[PDB]
C-alpha cells in the first residue's frame, strides 16, 4: 500500500459553487460513456463522487 | 552491492525511458536489445535488467 491520505469528499450544488475537474491520467472512467483525453469538465447539482 | 532499486512508473505521470533490454519477444516483434534506446509508460510494471 502506497501514495495515500485522508480526503474529505467535498460537496456542492447549484449556484452555490462549481467543480473545475480535469483528467490527470484518465481517459474514460465515468458512467454514460468515455472521455476523449486529459480534458476538463464542469460539475453542478446534488452529490459528489470519486 | 545494491540496496534500493525499482521498476515503477508512478501512474501515467512522471514516467521514464531506458537503454533497451529486449529479452522476451512475441510472434509480432523481435527487437534489437543493446543497439536501440527505449521509452516507457505505466502499462509496463515488469522488473529490471543488466545493461
Amino acid at each position: 500500500e502506497v501514495l495515500e491520505k485522508d480526503i474529505t469528499p467535498l460537496q456542492v450544488v447549484l449556484p452555490n459553487t462549481a467543480l473545475h475537474l480535469k483528467a490527470l491520467l484518465d481517459f474514460e472512467d465515468k458512467n454514460g460513456d468515455k472521455v476523449m483525453a486529459g480534458d476538463e469538465w464542469l460539475f453542478e447539482g446534488p452529490g459528489t463522487y470519486i | 552491492t545494491v540496496p534500493p532499486r525499482h521498476y515503477c512508473i508512478v501512474a501515467n505521470p512522471v514516467s521514464r525511458d531506458t537503454q533497451s533490454s529486449v529479452l522476451f519477444d512475441i510472434t509480432g516483434q523481435v527487437r534489437l536489445r543493446h543497439a536501440d534506446q527505449e521509452i516507457r509508460l505505466a502499462q509496463d510494471p515488469f522488473p529490471l535488467y543488466p545493461g
